[PDB]
């Protein structure tokens, strides 16, 4: 299988590769967050340079993970859907063995380890 | 067991090992198969000990009646008092048994009375688990009107092999003579058959 | 498990199960809830051998409730009882099959209409106007045959539902301890609290 | 199932009976028990069926991958090996019984093969279970430098044999005969001596005998433009 | 229940125009062990029927001794013994299918496989099988053990129905029997070389062959066949 | 017990002048226990049609198994399947599980759609296949239709003449079977229309 | 095998459908699983066909022997007390017996005796036996009164057999019905479950399940 | 371990007319795959205008018709020779039957002739003696062959009147001889085609007020 | 059959017996007297294997209703029991064993004293203030051993009896059918006829 | 089945009978049991026909492969290859075999590999069912150095013995000589020893 360390340290103490995925972060479409006392909002960009766009059935930028939690994101559409469904089978998991949904921090500890794996494992990005 | 009765010119001989065997512990190494039933008719036993010694004691019995009765059996009646209780009891008895005797009308005669208590009249017979490997050798080995020499030399050669190749097989070599003469006894010891 | 009944009436689903557990000698509860929610219309009771029957029926919602999740739909009943036999089929092969029997009571939102599926732990499936598993439909199909209608009420359905109960506590020798009831229409999932 | 093989002057034929049973029952009357390994390799086939067509299919398969990639005609030795080297891997669980014959370069050729994976040769052989009935009528009649007419006369009486005295056996005679420098020639159906008499009644039913609940067409189209 | 021990392989039997043919080798097995050399397994009763049997030899010498006793029994008192009141092939037969059946019904079987064949007083060819189950039927020919799988067939093709029987002859039925034996002795590994033949007939009584030999045997074809598929 | 009589059923295929017929009774029951009168039996992809008898949990699963297998050949192949080519493919994927397969009688019937010659064909569990020119019989009264079939067909029947004597044939083969019944249906097919005619039977 | 008797005002009803297999194999549909013992009392078959027919004809047998010697008729109890008695001499050598003695006499009134081969004898007022016993039961119980009239006890009765040979593949045919009365028993005839079963589902609307 | 029971094969059929009565059975008997003859017959006058087959283990077939035969006999001996009817005969053969519960006869018998109002009787006998008067059986080997196609052919089931469409039955008209015989054959045809026991040859005894009369056909002998 | 019990009390022996009768898949009656009058003391209850229970009874029965006869005597409690141990002893090393096990409840007229025995179908006797055969030990003697008292009086013993169905309803997985209950005491043998 | 090998003064002689039986049934009378894994080196098959087949197949594919690389193998080596087989697959295996060859520096030698998978250098082997029958003959009548008339001899008389009294041996006596000179094939039909 393929194993090349992609994802490796430079003589000034940085990882290229983990820094350049934040470039592409910085290029996605803007996404806020705010909470209030009782309630939080989610606030998405949406380009208008796409006009012609079939909006009933293009894919929404805030994806349901359980019906408690939401996720949000900028960066790379098609990586984001890899997080998603990761997450969204955590939650299920969750529920099937602690017999109780995920907090939202849990689920935040599992995706940001998810993405932690994909920045010391050969072969990925 | 390797036991064998042979005619010959004479009369018959009679011959046996004299190894008898608990799995693979000799029990007694110096057993005595040939077995008198009649002054001379003799039997060979194979088989179970207990079952062949019962059978035995029973002809024995029936033989002495019928002597005092109506005279000296003839071997074929020997032979058919044997069969009577091997057949009829065929499902309760392990049982392999040669019938050897001399009368002066009839002279030397063998009988074979396999597992099923069929009776077979034979030249010469050959039984118990030592014999499988000796069919070859006593085959091309057996001739009728042998001496008395010659046929002592077919048994102790023959029972030899026997007692070489099977495990339940061993000891002395035992024989018993059957002619007009009388009836003669012979041992014969490993350090004279094992060089043969 | 014991006894699981079902019947499809006009405008609803009727699940029916015993309430009793038996570890051999003694009778170690007697308000077991053998059933489980696969989605907000749809409704699945099981029963077979022990440990296998709430391992599967677990099994088998968090793969229901990790679609409804994925895709922001609810599966018609059709779908998830089609979903349900497969992996029974999957498992009747296996290793070690699951041993569970089950039935599935649906309200299909899109075409208006309640649903009654009867699946084996072999996974042969059949869509029924009503059902059972194990001895309980040869005490009451005689009475089902007899006097279900297709346009029968829920009430209606409950009543032949409780003459049924009532033969089963006359006839069978093992005492299960009564039946929770569930009904499915479309409005969703609620449970009988006196019966 | 009786099943033959006779070695003559120049070649090989092979012949069969036509009737495969479920039990005492008889589920073809016409079976094809003579199969193609190649074009001048064939084989007969007893014990289970599906195992002889798809054993004989398979190594069929190899032989013409085989045949193609040496740019040569196959040979029997070939079919022989690749047969019995994949049943004996199955250890008797792959159920076929074979008498394989066939010509190629180096000659004509006759073996048989058995489920566990070994093999013999012979002038003439019978597989089934009307072998015994068979092999009594080719030891009877074989003898050395047969002609092709006197070899196919008695492939076609050792199978009769079976037909009429094993109840295993039944109906029809197919045979192949395989002659050096020609064509294989399959005669299906070779003897016919089992036809039904008529029957001494017409059951041919007057129309509406049956009840119907309902009628409808199957749409079997798909589905239609406009 | 038993098991047998001692065992005689096939007996195989035909009807000709005339009469009855019947035929038997030597052999007395002991399992695997080709024992006993000289044994008569067809056993003639008077001068117009013998008994073919084969299976447990044991079981043969005991029926052996009741047809013996059927015959001095049936003397006794008897002025026509050897005349009109003489023992019919019918007679011996439907006393072994008695008492085979009824040896069976007790679970304690005689385990045997019987042929009688033989001509009656009109002149009328009996032939008629028994087993140890007590099963009986006739036919133009009859076998027993690998004799019925291998001799059936090949005697059939001779005398097929019952309108072939008058065509047949004593030559072509002998011919036909002999030919059967030497095919038993090629195929049946508890089969000898030697065996006994009987002919019944109508006009000359019973002939009895005994120290008949297979013979006329193909074996030369052999040298020609190597290995197993491959070797040269 | 044994896998292929505890749900019971039957089919039956038989062939007439320019077509053939297909039938099948509608039972799905637990050994004894009547379970369902509307199991269905008889398939079709495209022209071709599949009868399968046998344990019904392998039923449906190579009903969806040949669904599954046929669709993706008429999307390669850009046409619908024949009956001599999906044979073999129904004989090609029992023979795969040899050492574990699938408890089924399956039977296939149909047309050719270019040379218009009527084909049907029948299988054991791990597909040897059976071509017979007549008739073909499957399930637990396979017996009882082997009968019905060898006496009541001739060959050659117009297609409402061959409608008659495969119901019969289906209908008191059924009627002598416990585990068979409760319903039939009967499938008449030409090159260019196929006809369902459910019977009207004894229910016990 | 689907048979049934229940006491009622009017006496007792019998009835039993009438198929017999032998595995799948329909054996027949014409079997007589009432044993007429006598004028006044019946026996139903179920469990071995040879060992129900041949015991309690022989049990028809000891009844004409008892009122012969006791000038008086013979009860249910002692009837059933005499085939108890036999097959309990038999235990463990495999008969197969399950069947109910039925009659109706001055001092004891309409009485029935379940009688089995492992030596039971119960009294009782409804019974069921076979196959298809549950499914006779069922409807039994949930219809059955004391004070039934003759009409729909009958009725009561066919339609318990017909539950039965609906849904239990080893029961059908058709339904033998028998009253049995003080003066002795009544036949009501032979009813084919074929024409009986879409006659009761028009007439009664019941097996809507069921496409006719 | 001994076996005390085998197979013959064999199969046979019994159908009763309204003033006459057939049974009729394949001469052939086997063991496992092979013929042990072609012709060994296996339908019996037994006397009194009765025919008798026990079809099934050959040996107890034998020795049921022998000890029934002998029943006969003994009938006649013991009640001033009056005539054994078929009623009669049906109950004795199932005594005959039961002294053997515990180990029993394995056949399949059939008895046929007319009974005292001179009408077709057919009675058929399981094991161990239970019996029933019946209109048409068939036994043995290929029994499940042939009686759906006589529950169709002679009893006209599932057969409808024409344009009723289910709502009128097929009348039961009655049979003659011929007509019975013929059903017969093509039963026996039949079954020799799907079934291996089954074959060689066909003998039919009729049963009238006349007698006990004889055919034979031969059927294929593969 | 299944659930016999007994108790001894101050004056008097109480047995009670179920009154269902399962054979295999259905209960055939609800109704059931499992016991035998003796004699006008002496009460027998029984269960075991189908028919021998009753026909053992009945012979017992018989047996001691000729000794009343003969000898125009009662046999005291200890006296029958002893004759009952007996046979049942007899019969366990017979060809085909009364599978068969009894409780006897008789009040001693000479020593005015109620005795309860206990005899399975070995033939193991023991004198008891109370007992039983089966399971029904297994759930009720911990309530026996915790408020049993020698001078108990009749009400008070078929108080303690009600609790000991209780728990036997509320433990036990086959549903009996309730118990007939009869007392033994110096005036003879009485059904309770609500219970 | 019966089978010998025996070495001789100017080599060795493998001798074998042609009979293959399925239960009673003779399925084949004229088997070559005498197989050929290399030039010089041939092996006598008993047990199962599948497995030894296979396993000589597989031996003989071994020592082509051998010889290619490494030159003519010695009998030792090819004795190695099949105890190789025969010991790590025994729980899979029926077979009994025995090796004969001839070399220039070691000139004759037998091995004898029996039901185990052990290896046994012996101047002469006998095996089979037939073998049992013939150890007393075998055992009186075998000497080293004799000529290849009289191994033929030996052999012939041997094993004709084993036919007459192994149900499951018979049919023609097929010899396969190897010596320097080269290999000859004998074969000897019943008439001729029969009357031995
Ligand atoms: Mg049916
Ligand atoms: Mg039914
Ligand atoms: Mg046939
Ligand atoms: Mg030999």
């Amino acid at each position: 299988g393929y194993d090349r360390a992609l994802s490796i340290f430079s003589p000034d103490g940085h990882i290229f590769q983990v820094e350049y995925a934040l470039e592409a972060v910085k290029r996605g479409t803007c996404a806020v967050g705010v909470k209030g006392k009782n309630c939080v909002v989610l606030g998405c960009e949406r380009r208008s340079t796409l006009k012609l766009q079939d909006t009933r059935i293009t894919p929404s930028k805030v994806s349901k993970i359980d019906s408690h939690v939401v996720l949000s994101f900028s960066g790379l559409n098609a990586d984001s859907r890899i997080l998603i469904e990761k997450a969204r089978v955590e939650a299920q998991s969750h529920r099937l063995t602690l017999e109780d949904p995920v907090t939202v921090e849990y689920l935040t500890r599992y995706v940001a380890g998810v993405q932690q794996r994909y920045t010391q494992s050969g072969g990925v990005r | 067991t390797s036991i064998m009765a042979v005619t010959f010119k004479d009369g018959v001989i009679l011959g046996a090992d004299s190894r008898t065997t608990t799995g693979a512990y000799i029990a007694n190494r110096v057993t005595d198969k040939l077995t008198r039933v009649h002054d001379k008719i003799w039997c060979c036993r194979s088989g179970s000990a207990a079952d062949t010694q019962a059978i035995a004691d029973i002809v024995q019995y029936h033989l002495e009646l019928y002597t005092s009765q109506y005279g000296t059996p003839s071997t074929e009646t020997a032979a058919s008092v044997f069969k009577e209780l091997c057949y009829e009891n065929k499902d309760n008895l392990t049982a392999g048994i040669i019938v050897a005797g001399y009368d002066d009308k009839n002279k030397g005669e063998v009988y074979t009375i396999p597992l099923g208590g069929s009776v077979h009249k034979l030249p010469y017979a050959i039984a118990g688990s030592g014999s499988t490997f000796i069919y070859g050798y006593c085959d091309k080995n057996f001739r009728e009107n042998m001496s008395k020499e010659e046929t002592v030399d077919f048994i102790k050669h023959s029972l030899s092999q026997a007692i070489k190749w099977d495990g339940s097989s061993g000891g002395v070599i035992r024989m018993v003579v059957l002619t007009a003469a009388g009836v003669e006894r012979l041992i014969f010891y490993p350090d004279e058959y094992e060089q043969l | 498990m014991d006894i699981i009944l079902g019947i499809r009436v006009q405008d609803s689903v009727i699940l029916a199960s015993s309430k009793a557990v038996t570890r051999g000698i003694s009778v170690l509860k007697d308000s077991d809830d053998k059933t489980r929610q696969l989605s907000p219309h749809t409704l699945m009771s099981f029963a077979g051998e022990a440990g296998d029957t709430v391992q599967f029926a677990e099994y088998i919602q968090a793969n229901i409730q990790l679609y409804s999740i994925r895709e922001d739909y609810e599966l018609s009943p059709q779908a998830v009882s089609s979903f349900v036999r497969q992996e029974l089929a999957k498992s009747i092969r296996s290793r070690r099959p699951y041993q569970v029997n089950v039935l599935i009571g649906g309200y299909d939102k899109k075409k208006n209409k309640p649903e009654l599926y009867q699946i084996d732990y072999l996974g042969t499936k059949v869509e029924l106007p009503y059902g059972a598993h194990g001895y309980s439909g040869f005490y009451t199909f005689s009475l089902l045959d007899h006097h279900y209608r297709p346009d029968m009420t829920t009430e209606e359905g409950l009543d032949l539902l409780k003459l049924c109960v009532q033969e089963l506590e006359k006839r069978m020798p093992m005492d299960f301890k009564g039946v929770i009831v569930k009904i499915v229409d479309k409005d969703g999932i609620r449970q009988v609290d006196d019966f | 199932t009786t099943i033959v093989g006779v070695k003559f002057n120049n070649g090989v034929v092979i012949a069969a009976d036509t009737r495969s049973t479920q039990g005492p029952i008889v589920a073809d009357k016409n079976c094809a028990k003579l199969h193609r390994i190649s074009p001048k390799i064939w084989c007969a086939g007893a014990g289970t069926a599906a195992d002889t067509e798809a054993v004989t299919q398979l190594i069929g398969s190899n032989i013409e991958l085989h045949s193609l990639y040496t740019s040569r005609e196959p040979r029997v030795v070939s079919a022989l090996q690749m047969l019995k080297q994949h049943l004996f891997k199955y250890q008797g669980h792959i159920g076929a019984y074979l008498i394989v014959a066939g010509v190629d370069p180096t000659g004509s050729h006759l073996f048989s093969i058995h489920a566990h994976g070994s093999t013999d040769v012979g002038y003439y052989l019978s597989l089934g279970s009307g072998s015994l009935a068979a092999m009594a009528v080719l030891e009877s009649h074989w003898k050395q430098d047969l002609t092709k007419e006197e070899a196919i006369k008695l492939a076609s009486d050792a199978i009769q044999a079976g037909i009429w005295n094993d109840l295993g056996s039944g109906s029809n005679v197919d045979v192949c005969v395989m002659e050096i420098g020609k064509d294989a020639e399959y005669l299906r159906n070779y003897l016919t001596p089992n036809v039904r008499e008529e029957k001494q009644k017409s059951y041919k039913f007057p129309r509406g005998t049956t009840a119907v609940l309902k009628e409808s067409i199957v749409n079997i189209c798909d589905i239609q433009e406009e | 229940t038993q098991q047998p021990i001692v065992t005689g392989t096939s007996v195989i039997s035909m009807k000709y125009d005339n009469g009855v043919i019947i035929a038997a080798d030597n052999l007395g097995s002991y399992g695997s062990l080709l024992r006993f050399n000289g044994v008569e397994r067809l056993i003639p009763v008077g001068d117009n029927t013998v008994v073919g049997i084969s299976g447990d030899i044991s079981d043969m010498q005991h029926i052996e001794r009741l047809l013996k006793d059927l015959v001095t029994e049936n003397a006794y008192d008897n002025p026509l013994a050897d005349a009109e009141e003489a023992l019919e092939p019918s007679y011996i037969f439907e006393y072994l299918a008695t008492v085979m059946y009824q040896r069976r019904s007790k679970m304690n079987p005689l385990w045997n496989a019987i042929i009688v064949a033989g001509v009656q007083s009109n002149g009328d060819q009996f032939l008629r099988y028994v087993n140890l189950l007590g099963v009986t039927y006739s036919s133009p020919t009859l076998a027993t053990g690998f004799g019925a799988h291998m001799a059936n067939p090949l005697l059939r093709k001779v005398v097929d129905r019952e309108s072939d029987i008058p065509k047949t002859t004593v030559q072509v039925a002998e011919e036909a029997i002999v030919n059967a034996m030497r095919v038993l002795y090629y195929r049946d590994a508890r089969s000898s070389r030697n065996f006994s033949l009987a002919i019944i007939d109508k006009n000359t009584g019973l002939t009895f062959k005994k120290n008949l030999q297979v013979e006329n045997m193909k074996w030369d074809f052999a040298k020609d066949i190597k290995g197993y598929g491959t070797q040269k | 017990s044994d896998p292929s009589s505890i749900n019971g059923g039957i089919v039956v295929a038989m062939t007439g002048k320019d077509c053939v017929a297909i039938a099948c009774d509608l039972r799905l029951g637990s050994q004894s226990l009547g379970v369902s009168n509307k199991f269905e039996k008889i398939f079709h992809y495209g022209h071709v049609f599949l009868g399968i008898t046998g344990l019904a949990t392998d039923v449906t699963t190579l009903n969806e198994m040949f669904r599954y297998k046929t669709n993706l050949y008429k999307l390669k192949e850009e046409r619908a399947i024949e009956p001599e080519t999906f044979t073999q493919l129904v004989s090609s994927s029992l023979y795969e599980r040899r050492f574990g397969p699938y408890f089924v009688g399956p039977v296939v019937a149909g047309i050719n759609s270019k040379s218009g010659k009527p084909f049907i064909a029948g299988f054991d569990l791990i597909g040897c296949i059976d071509e017979a020119k007549d008739f073909i019989v499957s399930g637990t009264a396979s017996d009882q239709l082997f009968g019905m079939c060898e006496s009541l067909y001739e060959p050659n029947l117009e297609p409402e003449d061959l409608f008659e004597t495969i119901s019969q044939a289906l209908l008191n083969a059924a009627d002598r079977d416990a585990l068979s019944g409760w319903g039939a249906v009967v499938y008449i097919i030409k090159k260019d229309e196929v006809v369902k005619r459910y019977l009207k039977m004894r229910q016990d | 095998t689907t048979t049934l008797a229940f006491r009622f005002q009017g006496g007792i009803i019998v009835a039993v459908d009438s198929r017999a297999t032998a595995g799948n194999w329909v054996a027949s549909q014409t079997v007589k699983k009432v044993i007429e013992i006598n004028p006044f009392l019946l026996g139903t078959m179920a469990g071995g066909a040879a060992d129900c027919q041949f015991w309690e004809t022989w049990l028809g047998s000891q009844c004409r022997l008892h009122e012969l010697r006791e000038k008086e008729r013979i009860s249910v109890a002692a009837a059933s007390k005499i085939l108890s008695n036999l097959v309990y001499q038999y235990k463990g050598a495999g008969l197969s017996m399950g069947t109910m003695i039925c009659g109706y006499t001055r001092k004891e009134g309409p009485t029935i005796y379940y009688v089995d081969s492992d030596g039971t004898r119960l009294k009782g007022d409804i019974f069921c036996v076979g196959s298809g016993q549950t499914f006779a039961y069922g409807v039994l119980d949930s219809n059955y009164k004391w004070d039934l009239s003759v009409e729909d006890a009958l009725y009561l009765g066919k339609r318990s057999i017909l539950a039965a040979a609906h849904r239990d593949a080893y029961s059908g045919g058709s339904v033998n019905l028998y009253h049995v009365t003080e003066d002795g028993w009544i036949y009501h005839g032979n009813h084919d479950v074929g024409e009986l079963f879409w006659k009761v589902k028009e007439e009664e609307g019941s097996f809507n399940n069921v496409i006719g | 371990q001994f076996n005390p029971y085998g197979d013959n094969g064999g199969t046979i059929l019994g159908i009763a007319g309204e003033d006459f009565a057939v049974l009729a059975g394949d001469t052939r008997n086997i063991t496992d795959y092979s013929i042990n003859s072609r012709y060994e017959p296996k339908v019996f006058d037994c006397g009194d205008n009765i025919v008798m087959s026990a079809n099934g283990f050959a040996a107890d077939g034998d020795a049921l018709v022998k000890r029934f035969k002998n029943s006969v006999k003994w009938y006649h001996f013991d009640h001033n020779d009056k005539k054994l009817s078929i009623n009669s005969a049906a109950r004795n053969i199932q005594h005959l039957l039961y002294g053997k519960r515990f180990f029993p006869y394995y056949v399949h018998t059939i008895i046929a002739g007319l009974d005292e109002d001179g009408k077709g009787a057919v009675y058929s006998f399981d094991p161990v003696g239970s019996y029933e008067r019946e209109q048409c059986r068939a036994g043995g080997a290929a029994a499940s062959l042939i009686m759906p196609f006589l529950d169709n052919q002679v009893n006209f089931k599932n057969q409808y009147e024409p344009g009723t469409n289910g709502k009128v039955k097929k009348p039961l008209k009655y049979l003659s001889v011929e007509e019975v015989i013929k059903l017969v054959r093509d039963s026996f045809t039949s079954a020799t085609e799907r079934h291996i026991q089954v074959g060689d040859g066909l003998e039919i005894l009729i049963v009238t007020k006349d007698g006990v009369r004889k055919e034979f056909y031969e059927l294929k002998r593969d």
